[PDB]
């Protein structure tokens, strides 16, 4: 599952 | 399921402060506590339906991130939340809130010839604490000056104390007040007792963490340096914030044994077993201790407060009297402190300000109800009669209204 902090 | 609601995150140069994850709608997996997204109302589990007024149904994970990171300004999100508390505070979040608008209006008031204190009070005391943080970030971003430092130079007197207190987060304000009560020869025991006795586990856990970050030392270590005897032992135990949590089962047998021990350790005997009092009153859950105090009246001719006055003296007596009050009825406790700070000659402004700031978004409505019931007139009325000017007006806004 792709995740990224913004 | 959750209804489509709009959250408005302010422009943040360090990032909005939330994690986008997905596999179709991308969801918020985590939120930085105190970050820009946390303050705007973004909560864990929110499904992202629109980013700056464009529908992102069926978009890839990278595209949702790229749309979020594109403008490098404010972030207006339409989110679907898992349907989910400051319900008794006086200061609510201002609807139609715009941090940029407020920051610019605040700078206009600061740059106004003579400083427009009125507008500064009208804005800041009518925004929630999280909304004040957004204003502070936008203010620094446009002025290259810290809002607290700018307001420190523009304001003075008690009004400066109030405004600067409002700009800190709850944990930062409590930590700085604790530090101020211990720094310098001696100690403001009343200020130390008020905070340590009235804060909950969750609040104290954040205070301990923030104190360590602000001052590079453990709060417990400063309490030790500035206190001694059984007073130190009680403050250290309360400050740990490891009180038993409110349980589902009422332990009637423990309620009775706790009530016997309090009696045996105090009124029943000559002298007092102070550590026994400390163990019971700092370790048991608050609902438990409430019933213990009523069961205690079955063994003792005096209630818990009266027993304290007869057994112990000095700072220890003050600490026990404050703690039992906070366990029995915390809004009434603050109401009585507010009355005490104004009833006589002058004003104990330090106490008045700290309560109006720290309880504005917690239980101020209950404080006002207990105050009006006990004293016949409103907290609003006493603030009006004891304070003047813009300082008075800020306190009246923190109060929230009459009665
Ligand atoms: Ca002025
Ligand atoms: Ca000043
Ligand atoms: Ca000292
Ligand atoms: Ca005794
Ligand atoms: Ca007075």
């Amino acid at each position: 599952p792709p995740d990224e902090w913004v | 399921m959750g209804g489509p609601r709009v959250v408005r995150i302010v422009k943040s140069e360090s990032g909005y402060g939330f994690n986008v994850r997905g596999q179709p709608l991308q969801h918020v997996s985590a939120v930085l506590p105190g970050g820009a997204a946390d303050r705007a109302g973004v909560r864990k589990g929110d499904r992202i339906l629109e980013v700056n007024h464009v529908n992102v149904e069926g978009a890839t994970h990278k595209q949702v991130v790229d749309l979020i990171r594109a403008g490098e300004k404010e972030l207006i999100l339409t989110v679907l939340s898992v349907p989910p508390g400051s319900a008794y505070g006086s200061v609510k979040a201002y609807t139609n809130f715009d941090a940029e608008r407020d920051a610019l209006n605040i700078e206009t008031a600061i740059k106004t010839k003579g400083v427009d204190e009125v507008t500064i009070v009208n804005i800041l005391t009518n925004r929630s604490n999280e909304q004040r943080q957004d204003i502070a970030f936008a203010y620094q971003r446009r002025t290259k000056k810290e809002l607290a430092s700018a307001l420190k130079s523009a304001l003075s007197g008690h009004l400066e104390t109030v405004i600067l207190g409002l700009l800190k987060t709850p944990a930062q304000y409590d930590a700085s007040e604790l530090k101020a009560s211990m720094k310098g020869l001696g100690t403001d025991e009343d200020s130390l007792i008020e905070i340590i006795c009235s804060r909950t586990n969750q609040e104290l856990q954040e205070i301990n963490r923030v104190y360590k970050e602000m001052y590079k030392t453990d709060l417990e270590k400063d309490i030790i340096s500035d206190t001694s005897g059984d007073f130190r032992k009680l403050m250290v135990a309360l400050a740990k914030g490891r009180r038993a949590e409110d349980g589902s089962v009422i332990d009637y047998e423990l309620i009775d044994q706790d009530a016997r021990d309090l009696y045996d350790a105090g009124v029943k005997r000559k002298g007092t077993d102070v550590p026994k009092w400390i163990s019971i009153m700092t370790e048991r859950s608050v609902p438990h201790l409430q019933k213990v105090f009523d069961r205690y009246k079955s063994y003792s001719p005096y209630d818990m407060l009266e027993s304290i006055r007869k057994e112990v003296k000095g700072d220890l007596e003050n600490a026990f009297l404050n703690l039992v009050q906070c366990i029995q009825n915390k809004p009434l406790y603050f109401a009585d402190r507010l009355y005490d700070s104004m009833k006589g000659k002058g004003t104990r402004d330090k106490v008045l300000i700290r309560i109006m700031v720290s309880r504005s978004e917690v239980d101020m409505l209950k404080i006002r109800s207990e105050f009006k019931r006990k004293y016949g007139k409103s907290l609003y009325y006493y603030i009006q009669q004891d304070t003047k000017g813009d300082y008075q007006k800020a306190l009246l806004y923190l109060c929230g209204g009459d009665d």
